[PDB]
Formats: structure tokens, C-alpha cells, sequence
RNA sequence: UUUGUCUGGUUAAUUCCGAUAACGAACGAGACUCUGGCAUGCUAACUAGUUACGCGACCGGUCGGCGUAACUUCUUAGAGGGACAAGUGGCGUUCAGCCACCCGAGAUUGAGCAAUAACAGGUCUGUGAUGCCCUUAGAUGUCCGGGGCUGCACGCGCGCUACACUGACUGGCUCAGCGUGUGCCUACCCUACGCCGGCAGGCGCGGGUAACCCGUUGAACCCCAUUCGUGAUGGGGAUCGGGGAUUGCAAUUAUUCCCCAUGAACGAGGAAUUCCCAGUAAGUGCGGGUCAUAAGCUUGCGUUGAUUAAGUCCCUGCCCUUUGUACA
């Protein structure tokens, strides 16, 4: 029971990397249950925009998404090893708990 | 068998005059069980008057801002207002509004002119449409600025407001204003 | 507004021979001709309920809504 | 206000003035042949399109333009 | 530990201090901008220049 | 001066306990998530630590 | 319901008209020292049904009223109820009425004004006390 | 038909069971309810002296409703709005000496137990002295 | 067997429909016990408009979350309607689901079809969407 | 230097049609990104749920009450699909389009972005961005301590709270949603549950770096009964006294809170004027900021939810065309 934990801010690289291990562990034929997508937290901060507090009061509005995703997998635990070196891709970064 | 509050039948009031035959949505297909509907109506040209018309006299209720947004307690007064027309007058309570809105819309009124400040007003007609919602306009005035202070409380205030419209008082500030506003549009000519 | 506190003397003819009398039985119907309190309407116009001269229309917490049993 | 840009209205003339043979007057047709016959980004462009070639084809029928 | 949020954010003025830093110092080398690469063996990190003469 | 006067008020606790990580001031930080820096260099660094408008 | 022989229309208890027509927690808050929470729990101490106008009651409950109210700490009025819980110069805990809050404030204000402390002296100079701006506000 | 707490209307309900506790005289009454104050927002003593017997029995329908809640779960239901002057309005919680006298006297009949997981729950009997009474409001129409 | 909501807003309500003698019941309590009693009929206008035979196969349960109250109430008759027509298109022949549906859209369509509205976003400048703050001049 | 860029029609728009010594274009508008609205069609899952079961508890029903096997309706969130003035009737130099109505989740959802080029607009108090002038050791550096920005014969503006019976006060009942959560620098955190108090709180075992614990976020208004009865009254809670607790090195010029007491104008505001077109105004609460303590401000979230307009250049600004100059 070994769950890799994915964590990034843009969707695309991280929906590249979850395709190409689900498909690394599919043409091994472990039991794979699927990717389970944990809920996206924003973080926002709302500035003002004007450095000394003179104009007509306009705010500025800064966001930041952080997409979380998880696969889980019963294997034995030294295989798993194995999965994690095609993964190095920037942006993502992977969490291994047993 | 559509009745309004379960108890009102829809099917016997009397609109006697023409221009307001399309304008007083009350007959069959608006037969409604409830004075509430949480509608979209207001979101085009003449869609408002196909509401239903005592959606209408409810939502108007609504108007000073101790009092804006709550629809239920209007609701409540409404109902208990219709039932002090059945035990005062005994007669169907459809037939009180649309005697009020039918008697109490003023049929000629006065715009001004004159070039923004100096008064001299110019007397012309008025469209169904706004006689009906000006009707209820007055008839919500009144009611709420007679039962503003007094003793009395509000639902024998706007169901007496209604049958005072409806036989034509003139205690009645929606027929004392609607004489007056088209009095002074006599007065301009 | 001068209003009673309690019932007078010559009170109770008026409470029990004009009202049943009356289209509509209110607690704002008995006080404007009357000079009493809403206090003594209530209680009152409620206790006649088990004399069995009036029927109970309406209740609500504002509005309590009696009349003539024909 | 609904009114048709430049490029709506242009590329929906030079789509038509080759691929005449593909086109018709149905919309949902012309929405699906848009694809082959050309590289458009994303689709509120390509249905804006699909919709003047279908008011072109019904217009252009009956007289020249 | 720490959080998602703090890590991401605490990362984030890594790479601003980062970047600041080496355009403060290597105004001569043709620096326009830093590559970061992390994996556990050796983190790595990769200087985008023009010219690597003056780098060196 | 004298190490047992001399800034031995409390850097706990304070308005003056906190400042800017960039730019040594303490008026209108922003505090949230680990930041601590003022709303300007927020501003200036914005897109590279990836806070988006958007 | 209708009006007993023994209906008062007044009361003048304690030096002040207490009108006869009104429900009688709320006719007895014009004894400054008594408002409506010390009143509330003074008709339960005193065991008295709250239903009853000003004149219904009878003159030994009302007594028992104004002798169980100028000492309530006999029948368990508890002692966070209390007006003056520690006094400056009894020490003693205490509910202060009608005459005599007032001779202990006008007291505690002059003995501001005498040992020049600063709350004395904004009382008397025309100020807010309690740290208020007056720069726009309290213009009379 | 089987009538639980559930089905029936709410308004008379609790003052059914306000009713029993009242009459069975095993319901222990501290002595400090009739000068109390009930939160920091509310101005004034109950008009009715039995509170404390209508408060403890809407306490043990909203244990039957949701169990696994204590006394600081019991003062997030029983809150309500401050106000506060010439301020905005706030709301503001209840208080936790009436919530836990309360529970700790409903357990004193042997009505109410502990939860499993600290907080509180019915027992049969309790759930059978509830239902007894929503049978009994039941045939009262 | 079908489930299928409706929704009026964040109030969110799904009926649990299956083969039964006749019952309905939001959240464990039945249809003539829910709060608002001046909103009584709202609930009930399946049952005044379809009348209790149309009901006549199915045990109706109703689960609801979310929202205020009268939205709440939206969302239960819409969701109480969508039943019966879903359990109608599946189990009973599609002309009886013809005539429910005239019967119940030309009534009001709201018993059927969602509502899109929804809150619109606070902008700045100003305590709401579209209104702003006072301005003086001088 | 001009035409291209206009008499006119049309558009939210120099958006287009049309006229035509102009023909084809570029920036801005529009397109585009993010959000809102749809899916029994796909992918789906003990940090998410439904339901057929198995058992327990209560008089077939109720159980957020305890654990298992199939599914993805409800939760989460990706990949594509979808609405285009496309279909119809009318108006229309039969051309731009405009209006009406079905089928439809939807027939102007909202924000970001933002051109040529200029103002002696604001900011040297965000800057180890700064040019020069200044001071530079009886300092205008720098620290520690009391004081100050809070003062009031007085104006002007942003706001809050109300002038009550659609109300007030007391009990009951039942529902959200954006999000925050143990920290290089550095002491500063969300709080379950049990015991003791009428409160702020005191005390202890726990959980949590988060869809896991607070949290089914048991929110307020709204709803249902009690009392009050038009009174400056039980509305208004301003000012003003004694006491208890919390924070902190320290609360006096009361920081905050609670107990009791006190009951000021105010009864709906005159000339001028501010803001606004559908989940909108408004009513009502809850998060974020600042914060050792914390919101009458600001930034968001939802909830209850309307009247009135579907237009004009009268007013106020602004752009454009023709026109006058001794103004640049
Ligand atoms: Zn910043």
C-alpha cells in the first residue's frame, strides 16, 4: 500500500506525468486505483495598487493555484523505486509514504 | 381546480373594463396556489405585467428598507389581509383588488415641461401598463403611511385600503391622489 | 393616549353587547373605540372564545382575527 | 450588440470563395467542415465563422453578392 | 512539518532572491535569468548566459 | 554602550519586531503564508514567485 | 379584569410617582439603582406573580417588596448582582437606590476634585472622560 | 402507525417533554435558575420561570437528532445575535455553565450517557423515553 | 429506481426514488413537516397538481443540503418532480410522461427546468456588485 | 499637408454596411485567459459519497449508528462537447442588422488585459532607485526612558446606529458559502472534549502542516407562539459609577470584554445632492487584512430578494464636424 503524491501549480505537466506512470504501471500490471483529485487551494492576496495612497482608490487582485493529485498502489515496496525516475519533470514534486 | 391560498377561486371575478383585460393577470392560467412565484419577470419589456397580480401586490409591500427583501412576512400579511376582506365584506377578495386596481389607476395625468425649473405642465394620457403598477403604487401608499402611526395594525389598514378603492371613499389616498393628479392635469389645459 | 388599564364599571356591557354585534373582532378593532389597552383586547377577546359567542379565524403572533358566530 | 468583426466576416468570405463544393446551408455542417479547411484558434471563433457562412449560403443562393 | 502553501511560497522568494542576487553581481556575464532542478542525489541549478568566459 | 541598556527593550511582540525581508521596512507588510515582505516589493517580485493576475 | 375597589391609580413610593397604570417591573424603574435586571429578580426574591398592574397588588407584598429590596442580600440576591460591591470608604457590598447613589457619586466625583487625580478634572473642565475624542463630536 | 421524533411537528414536541420533566420530580433543579442570565447577548431573565425544564428537553432531542456533541458543540447551536449599541450587530455564543449543568442533570435520571468518543449520545432508555412521548404527542390531534 | 436532483442555488436537493406504496419524506421528516408553513404549497404542488394516484408506485426519499431555506424549498419540489418524470420515463410508457410534463411545465418551470442565477461577485469601490460609494465634491 | 478615417443606415465600439480617388492593411475595440451556467456520456477514487446488504438500538418506519460489496446520481476535477442571431414571422436603401417566439441550462454572466501621446498630477515617507544641496560627535546617525500624533469657543467629508407595531423582548425551530490553521530570520496557532464559575476566563488530556481534527462549519436575517400597546414608552443605549478577567515590560489620556446602575437629542430631516437596471439595489450575518489584545474601515463570501426603465440630449461632462483668430 504505496501512495505517490503529486503537487504543482500549472495542470498540464502535472496531467503529462500522472498519464505517463498510471501508463508505466499499467504495462506492468500492478493494482492501480486511479488519481484521486484533492480540492485546488487559491491563494490570493488583494493589494492596493498605488505606492503612497493618492489616486482614485484602484485594487489590485494576485492569485495562485496549487493542484493536488494522488495515485495509490498495493506492490511490493522496493519495486516501487522503479516508477519515480521518469517522473523528474519540473514543477511536480513527489511524496512517497507506506 | 388552481386556488389561490387553497381557499380562493379564480374562476368567477369580474373584469369590467377592456384596457386592463391583458393587463390584470388573474384568470386561469394564472391561478396560482401562493402570492410568491421567485420569478424572472422583470428581466425583459412587458413581461412584468404576466405576473401574476397579487405577486405583484406582494413584492410591492416590500418597498421602505426596514423592510427590503423579506417576501414571506408580506406574505403572511397578504394572507391574513385577504381573510379580514372575507369576514368584513364576505364577497370574493379577487373581485376587491381588481375593483381597486381597475378603479384607482389615473386615466389622464400631467408631464412637466418648461425647460427643466420653471412650471408649466402639459396634460396626456396614460398607458394601461402604468395605470395598473401606478394603481398599485397608491395602493401601497396609503396603507403603510395610515398604519405608520396608529394603533391600528397593517393588514386591516390594506385590505380596508383596498375595499376603499374598491367602492371609490375618498378617504381612499390612492382615489384622493388619483383625482388630484388628474385634477391638476385638468387644471394645465 | 389616555387608555384603561383595567376594565370600568360600564365597560363590561360594551365588551359583551356591542361587540358580538361587530363584522370584524380584532385586538385593533375594540381599542380605537373603546380607550382601552391591546393587553385587555387580547385577553379578553380571547377568554370569549370559552363563552362560545365568537369563532377563532385566524391566529398569528401580530394578528388574531375573530368574528360574530352568525 | 451582435455585430460581426472584420475577421469573421473576411475569413468567412475567402472560406468560401474556395471550398464552395463542401459548404452548405446547414450550420452544423459547416461548423465540422471548418476544421479541415483551416487552421482557426479556439472555437467561439470557429462557431462565429460557421454562423456567417451559414447566413452567407443563405443569402448567396438567390443573386450575387 | 510545514505546509503545501509554505513550502510553495518559501520556494517562490527562493527563486526571487535567487534571480535579484545574480543579476546584482554578473552584470558583465549576459544573465537573463536561473533554471532550477531538484533531485535528491545533487539540486541543481542552471544560469542562463550569453557569454560563459566571464561566467567562469 | 552598555549591553545591559543598550537594546534591551523587546524585539518580541512588536511592530518594530517585524520588517520587510527585502528592504528593511515595516509599513504595510504582508504577512500571510511566510511572505513578510511590504506590498511594493510584493508587487515588484509578483510574477516570479508565481502569483498570478488572472 | 375589571377594576378592583382596592385599584390605585398612583403610587408615590420611595419619593417617586409610580403610575398606577403600568405593569409593575416596569413601574418600579424610576428608582435610579433599580432598572429592569435588578427588578426581574426582585419580584422573584419577593415571590410575586409578574402578571399584575401597579394597583392590583395589595400594600403587605409591596412592602415586602421595598423591605427585601433595601437589603437584598438577606434573600439571596447573589453577590455579583451588586451596585457598589466594594466601597471606598465602607467596604461593604451594596446596592445603592434612589437618594443615595447619587450622594455617593457627587462624593466619589468631589474627592477627584479634591487629591488632584486626572478623571476629577476632566469632570469638571467639561470633558469626556473615558478617553473619547471631542475634536468633532459632543458640540453642544 | 410507529411515530419517532422525526415525523411529528416540533412546536408541541418539546414541550411535551418539558412537561415530563417537570412532572417527574428526578429532574434536579440547581440553585441559581431563576437569577440567571442565558448568554452574554440576551438582555433579560426567561418570562416563564420553567426554562430550565424546556432547555433540558429540546437538549435531549437535539441528543436524539445528533449525538456525538458536547458542550462546546452545545454552545455553537444555542448562540445567537448581540446587539451592541451603535456598533454593527455580532453573534455571539452561548453559555457552557447552563449547557453542562443541563447534561450533567439529564444524566443524573439516568437518561443521557457519554459518547465513545468523549462527547455525548442517547441511551436506550433515553431513546426510549423520547419516543414515548412523541407517541403521546402523536394521538393528541 | 432512479435518484436526480434539483437545484435552485447552492441549495442542493436529490430524491431517492424506488417501487413502493406511496410515501414522501425530506431528510426523515415527511412533506407536511417542514418548516416554512407559509410556503406550504410549494412542496405540495406535485401532490395538488399531479394528485396522489400519479404517486401511486414509488417511495420518494428526499435529501437536501446547502443554501438558505426558501431555496432549499425550490429545490425540493424541483427535485420531487424530476423524480416522478425520471420514474415515469423508465418504468412507465413515455405518453404518460408526455402528459406530466404538459401538466407540470405549463404550470410553472420552475417544477421542471433548473435555475441559472446565481451571486453575482462584490467588485471594488463600492459595498456590493454595482453600487459605489458616496463621492463628495467638496 | 490632405483623401484613405465620410453625407447616411447600423453597432456596446473608426462595429460594420453603403456611398466613394481610393485599394489593401497594423495598433486600440473584438478575438484571447480566468470565472459563472449544462451533462444519468467518458475518467473516476477509505482524506469523497450514494445505495443493495449484515447486525445493533427504538414503537414496517427512524437512526451523521457500526462495519462491509456494487456503482459514480449527489462531492471533487480534468479531456472533449455545447450557443452560433443558428430556425421561424415581421421590419429593413432587401445590405449591415433590429424586434418578436419556439427548441433549449443558456438568446447582452462578470472581472483581468488595455493604443498614439501628454500633465510641471501624486510619490525623494516602500527602497542598499536616487542627482545635488544640507547635517555629520554639546548629530537631523543610533539607543533607553516619560511625553506626542487621542488634545477642543469651532467647521467640512467618509461611515455606523436609530427615530419603532412589517416593530421590541423572551422561548422554540432550521439552513450556507469564499476561505484561515504550529512560521529561516522571531517570542506570535486553529481549536475538539471533560471539570469549576452567571461572563470574559481558569485547568488538563487530545487532534491537526489540512477534502482527514476543529467542521454536517448546527451563522444571522427570515419562521412559530408569549408579553408590550403609541407614551420620548419595554424603541434610542449617547454620556456617566463600582467590580472581575485577558493580553503585554507597561493600559492613566478608561485598548478589549462582562455584571449592575444612568436614561440625552432623535418621532422620518429644508435649499443642493450621492448611488443603481436581475440574483441588481437593499436587509442580514460569516471569513481575509491590520493583530502580543482587535474593526463603526477595507477586501471577499454567501443568505432573504423587489419597485422602476427597455428611452432622450432638457441638465452635467466629453468626443467629433463645419467656422473665426493678431493665440503656438
Ligand atoms: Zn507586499
Amino acid at each position: 500500500r504505496i501512495r505517490i503524491t503529486l503537487t504543482s501549480r500549472n495542470v498540464k505537466s502535472l496531467e503529462k506525468v500522472c498519464a505517463d506512470l498510471i501508463r508505466g504501471a499499467k504495462e506492468k500490471n500492478l493494482k492501480v486505483k486511479g488519481p484521486v483529485r484533492m480540492p485546488t487551494k487559491t491563494l490570493r492576496i488583494t493589494t492596493r495598487k498605488t505606492p503612497c495612497g493618492e489616486g482614485s482608490k484602484t485594487w489590485d487582485r494576485f492569485q495562485m493555484r496549487i493542484h493536488k493529485r494522488l495515485i495509490d498502489l498495493h506492490s511490493p515496496s522496493e519495486i516501487v523505486k522503479q516508477i519515480t525516475s521518469i517522473s523528474i519533470e519540473p514543477g511536480v514534486e513527489v511524496e512517497v509514504t507506506i | 381546480d388552481i386556488k389561490l391560498f387553497g381557499k380562493w377561486s379564480t374562476d368567477d371575478v369580474q373584469i369590467n373594463d377592456i384596457s386592463l383585460q391583458d393587463y390584470i393577470a388573474v384568470k386561469e392560467k394564472y391561478a396560482k396556489y401562493l402570492p410568491h412565484s421567485a420569478g424572472r419577470y422583470a428581466a425583459k419589456r412587458f413581461r412584468k405585467a404576466q405576473c401574476p397580480i397579487v405577486e405583484r401586490l406582494t413584492n410591492s409591500m416590500m418597498m421602505h428598507g426596514r423592510n427590503n427583501g423579506k417576501k414571506l412576512m408580506t406574505v403572511r400579511i397578504v394572507k391574513h389581509a385577504f381573510e379580514i376582506i372575507h369576514l368584513l365584506t364576505g364577497e370574493n377578495p379577487l373581485q376587491v383588488l381588481v375593483n381597486a386596481i381597475i378603479n384607482s389607476g389615473p386615466r389622464e395625468d400631467s408631464t412637466r415641461i418648461g425647460r427643466a425649473g420653471t412650471v408649466r405642465r402639459q396634460a396626456v394620457d396614460v398607458s394601461p401598463l402604468r395605470r395598473v403598477n401606478q394603481a398599485i403604487w397608491l395602493l401601497c401608499t396609503g396603507a403603510r403611511e395610515a398604519a405608520f402611526r396608529n394603533i391600528k395594525t397593517i393588514a386591516e389598514c390594506l385590505a380596508d385600503e383596498l375595499i376603499n378603492a374598491a367602492k371609490g371613499s375618498s378617504n381612499s389616498y390612492a382615489i384622493k391622489k388619483k383625482d388630484e393628479l388628474e385634477r391638476v392635469a385638468k387644471s394645465n389645459r | 393616549l389616555n387608555n384603561l388599564v383595567l376594565f370600568d364599571k360600564a365597560t363590561y356591557d360594551k365588551l359583551c353587547k356591542e361587540v358580538p354585534n361587530y363584522k370584524l373582532i380584532t385586538p385593533a378593532v375594540v381599542s380605537e373605540r373603546l380607550k382601552i389597552r391591546g393587553s385587555l383586547a387580547r385577553a379578553a377577546l380571547q377568554e370569549l372564545l370559552s363563552k362560545g359567542l365568537i369563532k377563532l379565524v385566524s391566529k398569528h403572533r401580530a394578528q388574531v382575527i375573530y368574528t360574530r358566530n352568525t | 450588440g451582435r455585430v460581426r468583426t472584420k475577421t469573421v466576416k473576411k475569413a468567412a468570405r475567402v472560406i468560401i470563395e474556395k471550398y464552395y463544393t463542401r459548404l452548405g446551408n446547414d450550420f452544423h455542417t459547416n461548423k465540422r467542415v471548418c476544421e479541415e479547411i483551416a487552421i482557426i484558434p479556439s472555437k467561439k471563433l470557429r462557431n462565429k465563422i460557421a454562423g456567417y457562412v451559414t447566413h452567407l449560403m443563405k443569402r448567396i443562393q438567390r443573386g450575387p453578392v | 512539518q510545514i505546509s503545501k502553501k509554505r513550502k510553495f511560497v518559501a520556494d517562490g522568494i527562493f527563486k526571487a532572491e535567487l534571480n535579484e542576487f545574480l543579476t546584482r553581481e554578473l552584470a558583465e556575464d549576459g544573465y537573463s535569468g536561473v533554471e532550477v532542478r531538484v533531485t535528491p542525489t545533487r539540486t541543481e541549478i542552471i544560469i542562463l548566459a550569453t557569454r560563459t568566459q566571464n561566467v567562469l | 554602550g552598555h549591553q545591559q541598556l543598550y537594546w534591551s527593550h523587546p524585539r518580541k511582540f512588536g511592530q518594530g519586531s517585524r520588517s520587510c525581508r527585502v528592504c528593511s521596512n515595516r509599513h504595510g507588510l504582508i504577512r500571510k503564508y511566510g511572505l513578510n515582505m511590504c506590498r511594493q516589493c510584493f508587487r515588484q517580485y509578483a510574477k516570479d514567485i508565481g502569483f498570478i493576475k488572472l | 379584569l375589571v377594576i378592583p375597589e382596592k385599584f390605585q391609580h398612583i403610587l408615590r413610593v420611595l419619593n417617586t410617582n409610580i403610575d398606577g397604570r403600568r405593569k409593575i417591573a416596569f413601574a418600579i424603574t424610576a428608582i435610579k439603582g433599580v432598572g429592569r435586571r435588578y427588578a426581574h429578580v426582585v419580584l422573584r426574591k419577593a415571590d410575586i406573580d409578574l402578571t399584575k398592574r401597579a394597583g392590583e397588588l395589595t400594600e403587605d407584598e409591596v412592602e415586602r417588596v421595598i423591605t427585601i429590596m433595601q437589603n437584598p442580600r438577606q434573600y439571596k440576591i447573589p453577590d455579583w448582582f451588586l451596585n457598589r460591591q466594594k466601597d471606598v470608604k465602607d467596604g461593604k457590598y451594596s446596592q445603592v437606590l434612589a437618594n443615595g447613589l447619587d450622594n455617593k457619586l457627587r462624593e466619589d466625583l468631589e474627592r477627584l476634585k479634591k487629591i488632584r487625580a486626572h478623571r476629577g478634572l476632566r469632570h469638571f473642565w467639561g470633558l469626556r472622560v473615558r478617553g473619547q475624542h471631542t475634536k468633532t463630536t459632543g458640540r453642544r | 402507525p410507529g411515530v419517532t421524533v422525526k415525523d411529528v411537528n416540533q412546536q408541541e414536541f418539546v414541550r411535551a417533554l418539558a412537561a415530563f420533566l417537570k412532572k417527574s420530580g428526578k429532574l434536579k433543579v440547581p440553585e441559581w435558575v431563576d437569577t440567571v442570565k442565558l448568554a452574554k447577548h440576551k438582555e433579560l431573565a426567561p418570562y416563564d420561570e420553567n426554562w430550565f425544564y424546556t432547555r433540558a428537553a429540546s437538549t435531549a432531542r437535539h441528543l436524539y437528532l445528533r449525538g456525538g456533541a458536547g458542550v462546546g458543540s452545545m454552545t455553537k447551536i444555542y448562540g445567537g445575535r448581540q446587539r451592541n449599541g451603535v456598533m454593527p450587530s455580532h453573534f455571539s455564543r452561548g453559555s457552557k455553565s447552563v449547557a453542562r449543568r443541563v447534561l450533567q442533570a439529564l444524566e443524573g435520571l439516568k437518561m443521557v450517557e457519554k459518547d465513545q468518543d468523549g462527547g455525548r449520545k442517547l441511551t436506550p432508555q433515553g431513546q426510549r423515553d423520547l419516543d414515548r412521548i412523541a407517541g403521546q404527542v402523536a394521538a393528541a390531534n | 429506481s432512479v435518484q436526480v436532483f434539483g437545484r435552485k442555488k447552492t441549495a442542493t436537493a436529490v430524491a431517492h426514488c424506488k417501487r413502493g406504496n406511496g410515501l414522501i419524506k425530506v431528510n426523515g421528516r415527511p412533506l407536511e413537516m417542514i418548516e416554512p408553513r407559509t410556503l406550504q404549497y410549494k412542496l405540495l404542488e406535485p401532490v395538488l397538481l399531479l394528485g396522489k394516484e400519479r404517486f401511486a408506485g414509488v417511495d420518494i426519499r428526499v435529501r437536501v443540503k446547502g443554501g438558505g431555506h426558501v431555496a432549499q424549498i425550490y429545490a425540493i419540489r424541483q427535485s420531487i418532480s424530476k423524480a416522478l418524470v425520471a420514474y415515469y420515463q423508465k418504468y412507465v410508457d413515455e405518453a404518460s410522461k408526455k402528459e406530466i410534463k404538459d401538466i407540470l411545465i405549463q404550470y410553472d418551470r420552475t417544477l421542471l427546468v433548473a435555475d441559472p442565477r446565481r451571486c453575482e461577485s462584490k467588485k471594488f469601490g463600492g459595498p456590493g456588485a454595482r453600487a459605489r460609494y458616496q463621492k463628495s465634491y467638496r
